């Protein structure tokens, strides 16, 4: 997964819009962590929040289309 | 110490599995 390619680019399209509950163009710490808890998982709302609060770039409390790409490509073969 | 990455990795695959399988 180290090299990038079409398939790349369109999951985190696909993974972004599945969080964009709201569907505003941004993820929120409410919107992924529903996503979470409805899976089942870990509903650790809290720790997203501050998690989101960290890579926030605008602080806004957000997760933009770049970062979500970025932080995904971080490891992971 | 780390947990920020597996959680976002752990959401994705279990979000993908849900879109697999098709259903809520
Ligand atoms: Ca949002
Ligand atoms: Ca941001």
């Amino acid at each position: 997964a180290d090299q990038l390619t079409e398939e790349q680019i369109a999951e985190f399209k696909e993974a972004f819009s599945l969080f964009d509950k709201d569907g505003d163009g941004t993820i929120t710490t409410k919107e992924l962590g529903t996503v979470m808890r409805s899976l089942g998982q870990n509903p650790t709302e809290a720790e997203l929040q501050d998690m989101i609060n960290e890579v926030d770039a605008d602080g806004n409390g957000t997760i933009d289309f770049p970062e979500f790409l970025t932080m995904m490509a971080r490891k992971m073969k | 110490g780390t947990g920020a990455a597996l959680s976002w990795q752990a959401a994705i695959d279990a979000a993908r599995q849900a879109k697999l399988m098709g259903s809520a």
